[PDB]
This record gives C-alpha cells, structure tokens and sequence, in this order.
C-alpha cells in the first residue's frame, strides 16, 4: 500500500487533480499510511509561511504544556508539508484546524 | 445554559515584573480601545486593543518606584498613576508625555479614582481622610473625613452624589458629594477591604474583603442582600458589569471567577493564570475582560454580551 | 416542620433547602436555630456533619444574613437578637454583635426579669468590654446580681482593663469562692497572678502560681504564665524548671510555636545569642511544615548572629512559599536579610532587596517597619549603583517616608521601647540621607524642629553637628581648635556607638591629625569588640589599615605606619578572608622596597586566584602591569593584555597603550 | 591630641590611583571605588530594627 | 468526548438535586463540575467566535 | 562460645551539638571503612575505622544552617551533604576538597541518596517534587513530579527501577525509574514517615512511621505483610543488613531495637543514648552497628552475622 499510494499521488500530481480526499475505513488504517507516506512536500514557500502563521496564531492561546504533546506536534509537522488527518481519535481543536 | 466564555488573546511578557493595576478605557467617541497598565517598575505602558491583538503604543515612564494604582478617564484623553514614590504625576495619553506632578506621600494618597465627569481625582490617605484634588486646576480643594484607620479603596457611583471608602479593619463609609456628610457607616468585614465598586444606576455596592467573602450591600439603606463565598484565598479586585447582572472577581488563588447578582452564584471560573491576579476590568459595552496578574501576563477574555 | 415534630435526622437539610428557595420567615428562624444548636455540641468536630455542612457550605454566614432579614422584618422578638449576636461573635464582627445584644436588652426589660435578662446583660457587657468602652462595660455589669461566676468574672476583667487593679483582685477572689470544675480554679489563680503583678508585688504572684501548680494536674496555662513571669524577672532558674515541667507530662498542647518562642527567649536571657538560632533550627527540623516556624527562624537569624544571611534569605522565602497570609512578616524578614547580605548575588533583577520590600509594602501598608526598610533599601541601592557607576537614582523621597513611619507608629498599641527605637532610627537615617544627597537646608530645619520639642538628647545634637560641618571640610579649609574641641565633647557625650567615633576620626583625617585619628579608630575597634558585635570590629580595623597605608603613600619618613598596617592586616586575616586586606598588604609591600620577586609573586597570585571582587582585581592588575613594566617581560605583558580582553576593561589596557610608546 | 597638624604633599604621584573603600552590608563585603572622596559606607546607622 | 459528555450531566443533576430537596447533592455537583473543565479538553471552538 | 552483642565502643564528644546523619561506607576494600556524620553545625566530619576505634581524618565545613542528611557512594569514594538552606555539596572523600557545590532553589532539596552506580543522587522537595541531580556532570537532569505534601524521606532501590518516597501526610509512593509511571500508591499511615529502606535483592520494603509502628510491605504488590508495635515513641530510621535476616530500628525514646524478619519479634534492645537517637547503620557485613544520637555521642555496637 505504500507503493500504491506513492504511485497514485505520483500520477495525480502530474495533472491538476491535486486536492484528493482519501477515505479510509478504520482509524488505525487511517493513520498508518499518513505516518508511512513521509515525504511529499506538496507545498510552496509562501503557503508554508501562511500555514505557519495561521496555525501559530490559533494555537498560541492555550498554555505551555497543552501545546507540546504528541498529536499537536505530529499534526503540525504533517500540515506543514500539506497532509492532514480527520478521524475520530484526534482532539476536537485539531479537526477544526484541518477543516 | 451559560454563555460561550473563552480566551481571545494572551500577551507573553508585558512588563519585567509583577503587574499591579489595570484600567480599560474606551474614552474617545471614536474606536480607541486603550488599555493602560502599571507594574512593579516605573513603566506605565499604554497598549491598544486594535482588531484581534494588543499592540504596544506607548512605553511612557517617569516614576522612581513601583506604581500601585493607575486610572483612565472616559471623557478626555488623560491618565493618572500613583506609586510608593510620593508622586501622582498624570500623563497625556496622546503624545505620551507628562502633564503635571503632585507631591503626596503614602500619608496623602494610596489609590486613584477619577470623577464621573473627569474633574476631581479623589484618593485615600493614611490618617483616615479622603483627599480630593483638582485636575487641570491645582491641588487639594477639600478632604472628606471619617474617623478611622488606613483607607484603601475609593469608588464613585457613576451618576455622582455618592463616594464610598473601605478601610483596613473592615468598616465602610459612604459619603454624599452633595453635602460631604457621612450618611451611614457599614461594619462589613473583619479584615482589610482593598476593593469596592458601585453598580451602574448606583443602587448596589459590592465589596471584596481579605477573608474571601464578597458582601453585596445595598445603598440608600444598610440592607445587605447576601454573601458570595466561593474563593479559597484573598480577593483583590471587583469590577461590575455595565448592565446590572454580573460582576467579575479576581482572587489570590490564581483564578478569576465571574458571578451574577440575581441569584448570587458563580457562572464560570477562569483557571488560566499561574499566579495571583491583581487586576480585572470590563470594556465599554461589557463583552471582554482584562486580567493582569502577578506573573507578567495580560489576559483578555471573551464574555459574550 | 413535620419532620422536626416526629424527630427525624434530615430536618436541618430541609430547613437549608427552604432557606435556599425564597426567604420565608418561619424557615429562616428554623435554620438559624438549627445552626446554633449544631454549633453548641462540641463532640461534633469530626463527624462529617459539622465538618462538611458547617465548614464547607458556609452555613454560618448564610445564617447571619437570614437572621438580619428576619430581625428587620419582625423586630419584637428577643431570641432572634440573641442568636444574631452569637453568630456575629463567631464571625468576629464584634461591633454588630454588640448592637444586637443592646437591642435584645431593650426588648427584654418589662416582660420576664428572670435569668434571661441577666444573661443578656452579662453578654452585652462582656462584648462591650471586648472592644473598648470599658466604662460602659462596668456600668452594664453594675446592673446585675453579681452572684454567679460568669458575671463576677466579666466584671473583674472589665475592671482590670480600665485600671483599678485592687478591685479586679477582689472580684476575682469572690469568683474564686464559688468554684467548681477545678480547671476554672486554676485559670482564676493564673488570672489573679497576672492581675496583681501589674501592681508590682511580684513575690505573691510567684508563690500563688506555685499554689496553682500544687493542684492535681497542670493546665498548660499556669506554666506558660510562670515562664513569662520568670522572663519578666531575671535569673531564669525557675524558668528552666517550668519549661522542663511543661515539656515533661504535657502533650495535648497543639500550638508548637509558643513553646519554641519560650525556649528561644530562655536561651537569649543568658546572653548566649548563638544557641538561640541553633535551637530554632532544631525545632524547624522536627516539624518541617508550619510556616510560622520558618518565619521565626528567619527573624532570629536576622536579629541574632547575622552572618548566616544566605540561610536566612532561604528560610524567609520558604516561609513565604508554603502559604500566603504569612506574606507580610516573611517578606519583611527576607528583605532585611537581603539588606544585611550586601550584593553577593548574580546581579539578577526581580530579586534585589528593593523588589521584595516593595512587595511587602504592597501587602500590608500598616506596620512601621516596612517603611524604614524601604528607606534603607533606597540608600543601599544608591550606593550599589554608585559602585557600578551607571546612575544614582531614587534621590529625594526621605522626608515623605519619615512622615509615613511616624504616622504609622502613632496607631500602635504598645511596644514602647521598640517604637522609640524605630522612630529614632528613622530620624537618623533620614538626616544622613538628606546630608548625602545634598539637601542641607531641609536636614537643618528638620533637626531644629525636632530639638525645639524637647530638651537636648545627646544623639540628635550630634546629627546637627554633622549637618553643620558638612559644607566646611568639603572644600579644603583649616578649622580652629575651639570647633574641634566642641565636636570632640559632643561625640564623648553619647558613647557606646562605633559610627560616631569613626566619623570623628574621619574628620581628623580630613583636616589631618593622623596619630589622633588612629587613636579614635582604636577606641572604636575596642568598643566594637567589647560589644560582641562583628561588623564594627572588621570595619574599624580595615579603615585604620587604609589610613596608615594612605599616609605612608606619600613616601613619608618615620617608617612606623607600615608596622601598624602589618599588625592590622594580620588581625583581619585572622578573623576572615577579606580580599581588601590582602590587596592592602600587597600594596604595602610594593610601596616599601618596591623590589622584584616577593611583591610580583603576591600580586600575581592575588590577580590570578579566582573568587575575588572585580574592583580589587582591576586595581591589582593595574599595579602589577606597572611593576611588570619595571621588570621587563613582554610575554607576560601580552598575557595581561589578553586577560584584559577576555574581560571588560578600560584603564589597564589604556595605560599599557600609553606606556608601550612612552 | 598631640600633633595638631600634618603637612603632606597632596598630589604626590599622578600615575597611581587613590583608594576608595566602600562597605556593603554587615557580613563582610567591601569594594574599591575609583574617584577619590569620602569613606562612603552603606547603611551607616546599621540595620533597621525589625 | 467522554469528559465533555460528563460535564453536561454533572450540571443537569444540579438542576434535579435542587428539585428533589437535596441541598447536599447541589453543593457537590456544583463542585464536581467546576473542578472538571479547565483546559484543552474544553478548549473553545475556532469557527464559533 | 556465644558471641553476644557488646557495646564495644563509646566516643564521648564527637561534635559540638546534636548529631543528625550517619553514613558508613565500606567503599574501599582496604582498611578505610569511612564513616561520615552531619551534626547540626557547618561541620561534617569524616572518621575512619582504623583497627578497633574511630580516628579522625578531617572535619570539613561550609554550610549555613544545620546539616540534615549525608550519603556515601559505593562506586567512587565521594560524599554528599544537604542542609536546611537547600544547598548540596559533594566531598572528594580523599582530601576533603569540595569537588562540586550543587546549588538549589528555595524549595528544591531536603534529603539525599545516591544511585547504585553513583550517577543520580535522588532528593526530595518541600512541595512534593522528587527532582534528581546527576552527579558531577549535570544539574537538574530531570524531575519526577507528583501531587502531594512535604516529602521527608527518600528510599532508592539497589537493583534499579524503583524509588519509594515517604511523605509528611503519611502516604507512600513508589516510582519505577524506567519511565516515571507510578507503580502503585500505598495509603500507609496518618502520620509522617521519616525513613524508607529497601533490601539487597530488593523484594521487601520497610516503612517507618511517626506513630511508633513499623510496616513491612512486598514490592510486587501492596501486601502489608507486617506490623510491629514495640517502640513507645516515634521511629526515626531503619536499615537492613546485606542478608534478609533482620533489621535495626531507632526510636525517639532513646532505644534502638533490633527486629528480625524471620519471627517478627524484637530479639534485642539497647539502653544508651540519654537523648533520642537519629541515625543507625550497618557495616559491609552484619557485624557492626553505628548509632548517632541527639546527645553528642557516637556508639558502635557489635552483632556477629
């Protein structure tokens, strides 16, 4: 499946069919390929800057320990490249950022 | 069934040390939204809440020691501050430059309060009196006298005709500006008061003493309507809502609660500070809260109308 | 009501719910009655009925508000007033309780005339006596049959408060007549000892307290009074026995702070003055909680044996951390300890003496110590900034602070000696500060106004002398022996004060009387050593050594000043590790027989060993650079250059630049 | 009181530095100021009575 | 999600304990609710304000 | 010939005032058997067991208030001492030269105990933290944190991944060093603890109480497998011997009792030390016992294996 998704996204980025919504059917399967994909970088420099500005302005309200815990960091790393997850095992504050 | 409460902004380090007082004034007729805060320094930094965030505007300073109370006025662009330095120098808030300087030591002033029409700037002395200066017009026209102890809190009813003064050891004195004669003295609490506030329409006086209770007295008689007890340490400031339905109280237990006076109960508590909270205020049409704390931070909350 | 009639267990909760709904009168009275009845029973305070309900639902304040509304509504019923008085008494709102009892007295006159009216009278009189107005209390206690223990005791205490000690003794004796519950007999005996003592006549107090001691079981009250009586006397022999007796067979006392204070005071009586701190350290080790003990440790280290400044600062901070309402005293003591320390820190902001003393001043602006601490903090900050040489600040506020100190003292009940000392010290410090800043006229007028109050006291006149003689001797001038003799006479008036003597010797040095100045310094050193003080001794010793070295500096004959320098420096090194003293020895060696090897070795070791102050290191560095230039070694000179570079310097390298191309 | 006078050369050497002794606190901590002047002790009258 | 669905029941029981006549459940349910909601568990929504 | 416990030594005046901590390290296999004591002064003194007695080697100092706890490390010859101002020193134990001076805040450290490989030096904290300072290389390496009251005494496991920490309230918490996840919380008593000791081959944990009771627990569970009721007054310190046969206990009623695990009865009690005893220890084998009392007397008893 790792080669299947990198071949699908390789044939999809060559065209303009980029904003692709993968539907997985179980949250472990949902997070597995998002962890295993691990190198696309589908985002330019200015969009990286805008993503970082928006995500830091929205994330900087809450306190210190609450903004450094595994999901927050891992999801921010994924979003920087331009990949997101939206299953039911994530904090409600991150579903809203992804949407 | 309660409203949607939550933070809107969080300044990381406003000053270098504790912040001891805060005043929020939407003074000008246009959209100004000026916040003036004073700390354990000489700095009296003047922030502005512009659209979604606080942008520093002035960093004016002329003091020698820490400022213990600051104030702003709703009619003119002006501010006043007093400190342990024995000076009540009042700034300009437009050019960030000092206007005046009044000499008065810890035996002549502790805390500031402007007039409803921004003319008189009353302060509480050490020997028991309340000294009323004159802004833009000199010094010390007259002082009301109550034969008591050190006086901490000074308040004005926002229609004139009433002045209230709490004291160390608890007793409360209510004067009327019309004649300057003591109407009646409440006996209140058993520990220092250090905060008082009237309500809009000036018929409900809310105290907050040092033992944790919050009496809610009633003006024009001595009837009290109940005691709000929900804190776990001292209470250091009380700010009453523009509409006579809620008020906010900040305690030394690192938590700023918001009560409502109809049923005398606490709707929502904010657990966001990490040290003593020395100052809370509302804004104009009350829908946002400022809370400056002993740890160097300025919190702005969101209390929907 | 039905639940109450059939005697259930959840009647109190039902009344509480009724109180919470809408404030009807009948429920109001029912709830107040149940709260008061629950408070009476003293077998409750573990039950989770008393604890949860009363102390976690704030039952008492709710009952008070309820009774206020009821009483204003009805206002012709006496038990409501008495219940209101009782609850107010538990809230320590004494004035309102007095008003409630007064109104109850008025209601109950012409209906019953029985015990109820008398009990209301005794309660009103007792409470009135509790808060001033002693004559009214005596008058109220007159209008009752003085035939029960309660009324007689209340009368006796009111009489004692007003004065009239003989009357109080007689009243207590009559109360002693009618006594059960021997505990009360012991308490009355202790009260007798206390009240008669204030007349003098201490021996009868002592024997009477022993008579109380002969009872079956000690009471933990008479023993404490016995120890305090011993401390009021001297020669604490019975005091030691009393303390041992108290510790031996008495454990139900649960204060744990009074006992430590008594033990420490006993040790202080013998003048030991170091054991005191050791004993309190033991007590705090035993019970590492109890902030009060940590705070008392900080106070004692500040007062006795003020050489553990670091430990005192830590103890004060710990006392402040473990609670909040001890903020006041703990912050005051840590501020004073930081003042004593000096500047032995990392030059960190937000933790200097000024910051902590300001915090304490904001916490409780009532006591007179904090303001004096503030003046001392301002002066010390000025000197420290001057040493760092950036800017002197906080220039002119001393007069306001002195006015604040005096005004705050005016309202203090009684610590007469302590208040007199505090006011005198504040006056002295304010005058010295005004002299330093440069406001001579204000200091002069202040001294004159103070002297106009009372006939002369040999302290303030010295201050006036100081303010007078500051303008002259500032600019070089020669003074006539008449003025010098008068100043000498004035210092001699008030002796046992090392400052004054040191200042006069400085005056001699300024005009120039070297040997005489040396004699004055020697007298100051002897006085300091005899006092058991430690700072004065070293200060005088180093100052004298400096005097001799500076007078020698001019390359004067009569080579005796170096001998004095040698003796003084040896003594200083014997006491401590004063860096200034060792640098002074090095400078003396360099000046006399400038020489090559011993001087260079001592200077280089001084300027190479770590743990030294910046200024002393710089001075040693500069002199060593000059000596190294004398005995050429360019390598070492470049070593000094790089040593300067790795630090910040302006003058050593600049001189090196000046002398590399002469 | 025996000498009643001392005559000294006040600018003896311009190369060397005058020594200024400043005292900070009761626990021993001294420092050396640069400019020549008064003895300049800190807290001359002793600690404030607590 | 479970904690958010619990803080809405420990506040609807405050409404019934006042109705039955149990003034001791009220003083415990108004504590167990105010002691349960402080942080990112109850962080306010983004597209709400 | 039965070899009965004999007093076998007395040292009349070891220190100038009360003695509070005693450590015996048979670190050096040669005739060193160094014993180090801390005694409510600045002085902490190193003694060596030369042939049958204690001969002073050196007394070294620098401490503000009294010293509370000292420890000697097995791996390297090195000592550690903490005082009342929360300031920790490390002693070379070969010259008395103060290798390092680990600082600590106003509330950082109360008592000390090394890691088995001499690496960690675990220490308690007045407000519940159990922060650990790595020896000779690092400062505040990490802090295991819990919620609770004062933490008087610290235990530590010989093998590893266990750390039992008594508290003033009277509860025992054991933390495995592997990750920091509290293994299980032992309710314990309603009075302070003051001492916690493991065993070699650490399977049994012994807790000392302030009520006079002594509790034996099994580490794999919370099995309160024992309860001992011989001491009249408080119990201050309890230690084992290199075999799981018996332990020594040190009451505050001037009596040191030697209890045994096999029968759980007091085989012997000693009567010396007019003042209460604050420390007890066992040498490199079961032979010799060290007791340091509040009175300035060191006692060395004998108890063959």
């Amino acid at each position: 499946d790792r080669g299947v998704y990198l071949s699908l996204l390789a044939s999809l980025r060559t065209r303009a069919q980029l904003p692709v919504v993968v539907f997985t059917f179980s949250r472990g399967r949902c997070d597995e390929q998002a962890s295993g994909l691990t190198s696309l970088d589908l985002t330019t420099s200015s969009e990286k800057s805008e993503i970082h500005l928006f995500l830091q302005r929205c994330l900087a309200r809450l306190r210190g320990s609450d903004r450094q815990l595994p999901q927050v960091l891992h999801m921010s790393e994924l979003l920087n490249r331009g990949l997101g997850v939206h299953h039911s095992g994530i904090l409600p504050i991150l579903k809203e950022i992804v949407e | 069934m309660t409203n949607q409460y939550g933070i809107l902004f969080k300044q990381e380090q406003a000053h270098d040390d504790a912040i001891w007082s805060v005043a929020w004034g939407t003074n000008k007729k246009e959209n100004s939204e000026t916040v003036v805060t004073g700390s354990l320094d000489d700095l009296v930094k003047v922030w502005k809440w512009r659209d979604e965030r606080l942008d520093l505007q002035w960093s004016l300073e002329g003091h020698q020691l820490g400022v213990v109370s600051v104030d702003i006025s709703h009619t003119l662009p002006i501010a006043a501050s007093s400190s342990l330095d024995a000076h009540i120098r009042l700034w300009d808030l437009e050019n960030g430059k000092q206007i005046k300087s009044i000499d008065a030591g810890p035996v002549d002033a502790w805390t500031l309060a402007f007039s409803p029409d921004s003319q008189y700037l009353a302060t509480g002395t050490h020997v028991g009196k309340v000294n009323i200066f004159g802004v833009e017009s000199g010094k010390k026209e007259y002082s009301l006298d109550t034969r008591g102890k050190f006086i901490l809190s000074i308040a004005y009813s926002p229609d004139g005709k009433y002045l209230a003064s709490g004291a160390i050891d608890g007793i409360i004195n209510i004067f009327d500006i019309a004649t300057g004669k003591l109407l009646h003295t409440l006996e209140g609490h058993a520990m220092p008061i250090r905060s008082l506030t009237f309500s809009p329409d000036s018929q409900l006086l809310v105290t907050a003493s040092d033992d944790g209770y919050i009496k809610i007295y009633d003006v024009q008689h001595a009837n009290l309507a109940g005691t709000l007890s929900g804190h776990a340490s001292w209470v250091l400031n009380v700010a009453f809502c523009p509409d006579d339905t809620h008020f906010v109280s900040s305690s030394s237990d690192k938590s700023v609660k918001v009560w409502d006076v109809g049923t005398r109960t606490c709707v929502h508590t904010f657990f966001d500070h990490q040290d003593q909270v020395w100052g809370v205020k509302y804004n104009g049409n009350g829908s946002k809260i400022v809370s400056v704390g002993d740890d160097q931070e300025i919190h702005i909350y969101d209390c929907p109308i | 009501l039905i639940a109450e009639a059939v005697g259930s267990y959840d009647t109190m909760d039902l009344f509480r719910h009724t109180t919470e709904l809408n404030m009807h009168t009948e429920g109001a009275l029912g709830y107040a009655y149940w709260v008061c009845t629950t408070l009476q029973d003293k077998s409750n305070r573990e039950t989770e009925l008393y604890q949860y309900n009363i102390l976690q639902m704030n039952a008492i304040p709710a009952a008070q508000v309820i009774l206020n509304k009821y009483v204003e509504r009805i206002q012709n019923y006496a038990p409501a007033f008495t219940m209101l008085g009782y609850l107010n008494e538990h809230l320590q709102l004494k004035k309102e309780a007095a008003n409630a009892y007064q109104r109850a007295i008025l209601l109950l006159q012409t209906a019953e005339d029985q015990d109820t009216y008398n009990v209301a009278i005794r309660n009103y009189g007792r409470l009135l006596c509790s808060t001033g107005e002693y004559d009214k209390a005596i008058q109220a206690f007159k209008s009752t049959p003085l035939e029960v223990l309660e009324d007689i005791i209340g009368f006796a205490l009111a009489l004692f408060m007003k004065g009239l000690y003989k009357e109080s003794s007689k009243a207590y004796e009559r109360a002693l007549s009618i006594v059960e519950s021997e505990q009360d007999k012991a308490h009355i005996l202790t009260a007798l000892a206390i009240t008669e003592y204030k007349q003098g006549k201490t021996d009868v107090a002592k024997t009477l307290l022993f008579k109380c001691s002969i009872l079956k079981e000690p009471t933990t009250e008479s023993l404490q009074a016995l120890c305090a009586l011993g401390l009021a006397m001297q020669d604490a022999t019975l005091s030691k026995a009393a303390l041992n007796e108290l510790l031996k067979h008495i454990k139900h006392k649960d204060s744990n702070y009074q006992r430590c204070l008594l033990t420490s005071a006993i040790y202080a009586l013998q003048g030991r003055s170091v054991a005191v701190q050791k004993q309190i350290s033991k007590a705090v080790h035993s019970n590492p909680g109890d902030p009060a003990l940590w705070s008392l440790l900080s106070r004692v280290v500040a007062q006795y044996a003020q050489r553990n400044a670091k430990g005192g600062v830590v103890a004060g901070n710990v006392a402040h951390i473990l609670d909040s309402n001890h903020g006041k005293k703990a912050l005051l003591y840590t501020a004073v300890n930081q003042l004593a320390m000096g500047s032995s820190s990392a030059e960190d902001e937000k933790n200097t003496a000024l910051k902590t003393i300001q915090k304490a001043a904001l916490l409780s602006p009532g006591d007179p110590a904090i303001w004096a601490g503030l003046m001392a903090a301002c002066h010390a900050d000025d000197k420290l900034a001057l040493v760092n040489n950036t800017q002197p600040k906080r220039i002119d506020l001393y007069l306001a602070l002195l006015s604040a100190v005096s005004a705050s003292i005016k309202d203090e009940k009684f610590f007469e000696n302590y208040n007199q000392s505090l006011e005198k010290w504040s006056l002295s410090q304010a005058v010295t500060g005004l002299i330093d800043t440069g406001r001579i006229s204000e200091a002069e007028t202040l001294c004159t106004k103070n002297l106009k109050s009372n006939p002369d006291q040999p302290a303030v006149i010295l201050l006036l002398r100081q303010v007078q003689c500051k303008p002259l001797l500032e600019s070089q001038k020669p003074l006539p022996d008449a003025v010098l003799e008068e100043l000498q006479k004035t210092v001699m008036s008030n002796s046992t004060s090392v400052p004054a003597w040191q200042w006069l010797a400085h005056v001699y040095q300024s005009q120039g009387m070297m040997r005489a100045a040396e004699m004055c310094y020697r007298k100051s050193l002897q006085l300091a050593s005899q006092r058991g003080s430690w700072s004065g001794k070293l200060s005088s010793l180093l100052r004298l050594a400096l005097l001799a070295l500076k007078v020698c500096m001019a390359n004067i004959s009569n080579d005796h000043w170096p001998s004095l320098v040698q003796e003084a420096t040896t003594e200083a090194l014997k006491l401590c590790f004063c860096p200034l003293a060792v640098l002074l020895q090095a400078l003396l060696q360099f000046k006399r027989k400038m020489g090559a090897r011993e001087t260079r070795r001592l200077l280089e070791r001084v300027v190479y060993q770590p743990g030294y102050p910046k200024s002393i290191a710089s001075t040693a560095r500069w002199y060593l650079l000059r000596h190294l230039y004398a005995k050429d070694d360019y390598e070492l000179i470049d070593v000094l250059v790089n040593n300067a570079k790795t630090h910040g310097d302006t003058r050593a390298l600049e001189l090196n630049q000046r002398l590399s191309s002469q | 009181m025996m000498e009643t006078e001392r005559l000294v050369l006040p600018p003896p050497d311009p190369l060397d530095l005058p020594l200024r002794a400043v005292e900070l606190g009761c626990t021993g901590h001294w420092e050396l100021l640069n400019l020549p002047g008064a003895p300049e002790s800190s807290l001359p009258h002793g600690l404030p009575p607590c | 999600r479970c904690i958010q669905r619990l803080a809405e029941m420990c506040r609807s029981l405050r409404g019934a304990a006042r109705l039955v006549g149990e003034p001791v459940l009220g003083a415990k349910m108004e504590t167990a609710a105010t002691l349960l909601r402080r942080d990112i568990v109850f962080a306010a929504s983004l597209y709400t304000q």
